[PDB]
């Protein structure tokens, strides 16, 4: 059995777009196609429960709200229409059979008042002084993620690409650094390639002291 | 057959030999109750009921009239006053494929443990009480039987093996079946105490020219005394003449 | 029901057993049977289930995992902890309507304690031209998670203007890589000169200072 | 099932049993002796209920649910294979059916339908079974035997006599059989014949009712609904009830019973 789930969302606060979970080999008659929430932290909780055969739904009383859980068995898919939203309610929603022995790939629900913004590439110069470290800083892009490479991928050893972080500007940022012996600083070439397809931005930056 | 859908066979109306089962070394895990092990051929029973199921090693003690486990209480519950008795045989190699196999299923979830000698095949998924699933698998509502993975390399008593349980239940009707018994050679010209198919007495058992009907098995003389009897092993009629007792 | 789970981060070596526990608000023994649920999630993977109910286990789940409990007290047991047994493990409830999971129960591969090497990146003049300046205080591999990074800007405490980034331990070195970033405006950063980061960790008897000046 | 409804009444009559209905009380062999034995026997010159099956109109079968009344002497007289079997039990359950492929003695708790019959279809093969509605335990016995019965219509004046004694002693349903070629026209012949025992059938259910089990003739020349395909083969049978009596049985040289005398009957036999 395979689960298909769609998809990447850029919904703004106050709206609600129905998320699809195509069932494929599911029997769609005896496995409650349950829905749960995974955030960019651990913070798991169960969103709701549905009956594909019956049609009634049981939902958590804490946030009953206006979540619309429908057993659209004609397409054999469930649909998250969680009406009324806020910037806080921005997390991945997972659909899974029964208890969750087989889940779905998940959809990125990004409820933000902001919009798409192109990334900015900053040079972090090598240390003045022995292994010196240099790199690049990707700042102020939306939405996550950004693909970063070194020398178009030619530099792999000693490269650290830390995960993105959210700031108060409504955008994202991360760093890509490398540690090398200072003998490289004289001659060796380091260029970072930064790609953000949602903004279609590709920037190549030379890092040199 | 699987443990929950345990297969029942009625071997009544037929003479079965119980000694061969004892002499089998493979059927080593022989733990049964009630009738003495030597007394199987000695007694007669109305019915001969056979139940069959594969289970893991640790479940040998679990399934018994005295001891009842969750799998034992539900899937197949032996009577507390168990007149028949159980045979257990280790068949790890034949049952278990490499790295385990998945062909047998055990059922363990239900509100009520089954009464003794009860078979339940229903796949209706238990709703875990108040919460109604109405036939959909969920956190509370789960499938009654879970897949059984078995391999000898597994832990404490997980080795798969077959179990056959013999139940007699001779109380209701005349005992139609009996164990093999009382086979002895024949001697003709000598005063001997004979028992030819229940006919008790002493005498000289000679060959006889006069013959019974194919219907008739015994024969009496005038004044209602036994005169000839047909030999049950080989169908011929031997006359009887009691050995001399004249005075001196 | 609110389920809070005790120790939320245990370190496990290969083949070593450990217990991470879950305490609920009340007894889950409704209907005469407990209804807790136990889930494992590898980083970036669909979290599979480990138990049908209080005691049973899903098919396809190796028997090396186990656990049980009663009332408001449940726990796990995995004698053969392998490399794959490194994930986030949550516990749920199914008696009362608000079915809720737990927090975090991070398992990490056990090794000897390694001190965290500390490095500092000052923002460049090219970055300073743009209108922002980020100081990057980064740690070069260390096993124990608990570490503290504190800023001193001409020996001044800083808070409310920083962002930290955490990476999972690699399966071979079993050492965390951590980073932190102090973001200021160009004027705010260039107003002061001495910028340093202090790292306090259990593998270091004393905190380590990495410092820089403008120029 | 199929309530066959073409009966034309004509209530059954009574005929003389003459000197028929004597079996072998036991497996004992004797020779040229006269033995006085007390057992259940049909008294000599007793009234036996003459049941018919004819379609010539006047179409009528005879298959009621008669009481057992302590043993039953049944006797079918056929030119073809008409009467199939018998049903016993208290509430209706022994099922001795000569099913034209197999003699099945399924002893069960099944509750079948009214007017038990099978019916055969004329392309002269069988049609169906239409009895044994339930299955239930079917515990006691299920013995059968591959047999071939030529279910056809053979015009004549019957030359078969399947004499049968059915009784239940010590839980064993003893069936005594005897077959004899007698032409006659429609009546029960004279001449003594000893019903040698056939089977014993260890059972546990005591019988209080007796039912005869017939077969219908679905044909091409009178087909249609349930009441159309009758074509009743001209046959009959006789039923009497056993009574505790002391008889005098005379054995021959080779052990077969040749004559018998009812002790009570007339003073001469006393
Ligand atoms: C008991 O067994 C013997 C043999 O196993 C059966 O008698 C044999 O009959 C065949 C042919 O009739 C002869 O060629 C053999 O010589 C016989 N054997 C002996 C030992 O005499 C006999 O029929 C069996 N009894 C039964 C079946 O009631
Ligand atoms: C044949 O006719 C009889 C009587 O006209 C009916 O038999 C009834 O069958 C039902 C079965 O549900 C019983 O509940 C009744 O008690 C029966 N009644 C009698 C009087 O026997 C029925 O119409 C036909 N029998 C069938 C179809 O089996
Ligand atoms: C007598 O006739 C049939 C003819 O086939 C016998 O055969 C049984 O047929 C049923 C279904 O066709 C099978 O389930 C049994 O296993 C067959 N039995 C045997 C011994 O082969 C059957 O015994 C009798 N059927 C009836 C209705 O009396
Ligand atoms: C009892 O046994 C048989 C039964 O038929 C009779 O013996 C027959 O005798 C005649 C004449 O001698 C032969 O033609 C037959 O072949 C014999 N039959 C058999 C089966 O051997 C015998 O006479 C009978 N005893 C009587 C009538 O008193
Ligand atoms: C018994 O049979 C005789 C002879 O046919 C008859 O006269 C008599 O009425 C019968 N008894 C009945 C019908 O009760
Ligand atoms: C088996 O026998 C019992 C008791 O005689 C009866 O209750 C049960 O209904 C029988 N089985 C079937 C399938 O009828
Ligand atoms: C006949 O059978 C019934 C039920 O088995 C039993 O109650 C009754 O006593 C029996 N009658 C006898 C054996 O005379």
């Amino acid at each position: 059995v395979q689960l298909q789930q769609s998809g990447p969302e850029l919904v703004k606060p106050g709206a609600s777009v129905k998320i699809s979970c195509k069932a494929s080999g599911y029997s769609f008659t005896g496995y409650s196609m349950n829905w749960m929430k995974q955030s960019p932290e651990k913070s798991l909780e169960w969103i709701g429960e549905i009956n594909p055969s019956t049609g009634g739904t049981t939902d958590n009383q804490k946030f009953k709200a206006k979540a619309t859980l429908t057993v659209d068995k004609s397409s054999s898919t469930a649909y998250m229409q969680l009406k009324s939203l806020t910037s806080e309610d921005s997390a991945v929603y997972y659909c899974a059979r029964s208890r969750g022995d087989y889940w779905g790939q998940g959809t990125s629900v990004t409820v933000s008042k902001a919009s798409t913004k192109g990334p900015s590439v900053f040079p972090l110069a090598p240390s003045s002084k022995g292994t010196a470290a240099l790199g690049c800083l990707v700042k102020d892009y939306f939405p996550e993620p950004v693909t970063v490479s070194w020398n178009s991928g030619a530099l792999t050893s000693g490269v650290h690409t830390f995960p993105a972080v959210l700031q108060s500007s409504g955008l994202y940022s991360l760093s890509s650094v490398v540690t090398v012996p200072s003998s490289s600083l004289g001659t060796q070439t380091y260029i970072c390639n930064v790609n953000h397809k949602p903004s279609n931005t590709k920037v190549d930056k030379k890092v040199e002291p | 057959a699987s443990v929950y859908a345990w297969n029942r066979k009625r071997i009544s109306n037929c003479v079965a030999d119980y000694s061969v089962l004892y002499n089998s070394a493979s059927f080593s895990t022989f733990k049964c109750y009630g009738v003495s092990p030597t007394k199987l051929n000695d007694l007669c029973f109305t019915n001969v009921y056979a139940d069959s199921f594969v289970i893991r090693g640790d479940e040998v003690r679990q399934i018994a009239p005295g001891q009842t486990g969750k799998i034992a209480d539900y899937n197949y519950k032996l009577p507390d006053d168990f007149t028949g008795c159980v045979i257990a045989w280790n068949s790890n190699n034949l049952d278990s494929k490499v790295g385990g196999n998945y062909n047998y299923l055990y059922r363990l979830f239900r509100k009520s443990n089954l009464k003794p000698f009860e078979r339940d095949i229903s796949t209706e998924i238990y709703q875990a009480g108040s919460t109604p699933c109405n036939g959909v698998e969920g956190f509370n509502c789960y499938f009654p039987l879970q897949s059984y993975g078995f391999q000898p390399t597994n832990g404490v008593g997980y080795q798969p093996y077959r179990v056959v349980v013999l139940s007699f239940e001779l109380l209701h009707a005349p005992a139609t079946v009996c164990g093999p018994k009382k086979s002895t050679n024949l001697v003709k010209n000598k005063c001997v105490n004979f028992n030819f198919n229940g006919l008790t007495g002493t005498g000289v058992l000679t060959e006889s020219n006069k013959k019974f009907l194919p219907f008739q098995q015994f024969g009496r003389d005038i004044a209602d005394t036994t005169d000839a009897v047909r030999d049950p092993q080989t169908l011929e009629i031997l006359d009887i003449t009691p050995c001399s007792f004249g005075g001196v | 029901i609110v389920l809070t789970q005790s120790p939320a981060s245990l370190a496990v070596s290969l083949g070593q057993r450990a217990t991470i526990s879950c305490r609920a608000s009340e007894s889950v023994e409704y209907y005469g049977t407990s209804l807790m649920q136990w889930y494992q999630q590898k980083p970036g993977q669909p979290p599979k289930v480990l138990i049908y109910a209080a005691s049973n286990v899903e098919s396809g789940v190796p028997a090396r995992f186990s656990g049980s409990g009663s009332g408001t007290d449940f726990s796990l047991n995995i004698h053969p902890v392998e490399e794959d047994d490194i994930a986030m493990y949550f516990c749920q409830q199914s008696r009362k309507v608000p079915w809720t999971f737990g927090g975090g129960t991070k398992l990490e591969i056990k090794r000897t304690v390694a001190a965290p090497s500390v490095f500092i990146f000052p923002p460049s003049d090219e970055q300073l031209k743009s209108g922002t300046a980020s100081v990057v205080c980064l740690l070069n591999n260390f096993y124990p998670r608990e570490a503290k990074v504190q800023w001193k800007v001409d020996n001044a405490l800083q808070s409310g203007n920083s962002q930290e980034s955490v990476t999972e331990q690699d399966s071979k070195d079993s050492t965390y890589s951590l980073s932190s970033t102090l973001t200021l405006s160009k004027a705010d950063y260039e107003k002061h000169k001495v910028y340093a980061c202090e790292v306090t960790h259990q593998g270091l008897s004393s905190p380590v200072t990495k410092s820089f000046n403008r120029g | 099932c199929v309530n066959l409804t073409t009966r034309t009444q004509l209530p059954p009559a009574y005929t003389n049993s003459f000197t028929r209905g004597v079996y072998y009380p036991d497996k004992v062999f004797r020779s040229s002796v006269l033995h006085s034995t007390q057992d259940l026997f049909l008294p000599f010159f007793s009234n036996v209920t003459w049941f018919h099956a004819i379609h010539v109109g006047t179409k009528r079968f005879d298959n009621p649910v008669l009481p057992f009344n302590d043993g039953v002497y049944f006797a079918s007289t056929e030119k073809s294979n008409i009467i199939r079997g018998w049903i016993f039990g208290t509430t209706l359950s022994l099922l001795i059916v000569n099913n034209a492929t197999n003699v099945v003695i399924k002893v069960c708790e099944f509750q079948f339908c009214n007017d038990p019959f099978l019916g055969v279809y004329y392309h002269w093969m069988e049609s169906e079974f239409r009895v044994y509605s339930s299955a239930n335990n079917c515990t006691f016995e299920y013995v059968s035997q591959p047999f071939l019965m030529d279910l056809e219509g053979k015009q004549g004046n019957f030359k078969n006599l399947r004499e049968f004694v059915f009784k239940n002693i010590d839980g064993y349903f003893k069936i005594y059989s005897k077959h004899t070629p007698i032409n006659l026209v429609r009546d029960l012949p004279q001449g003594f014949s000893a019903l040698e025992p056939l089977v014993d059938l260890p059972i546990g259910i005591n019988i209080t009712r007796f039912q005869t089990l017939l077969a219908l003739h679905r044909s091409y020349l009178t087909p249609g609904d349930s009441s159309s395909g009758w074509t009743a083969g001209a046959a009959a049978y006789y039923v009497g009830y056993l009574q505790p009596r002391t008889f005098l049985l005379k054995y021959n040289e080779n052990g077969t019973i040749t004559d018998a005398v009812d002790c009570a009957l007339d003073p001469l036999s006393e």
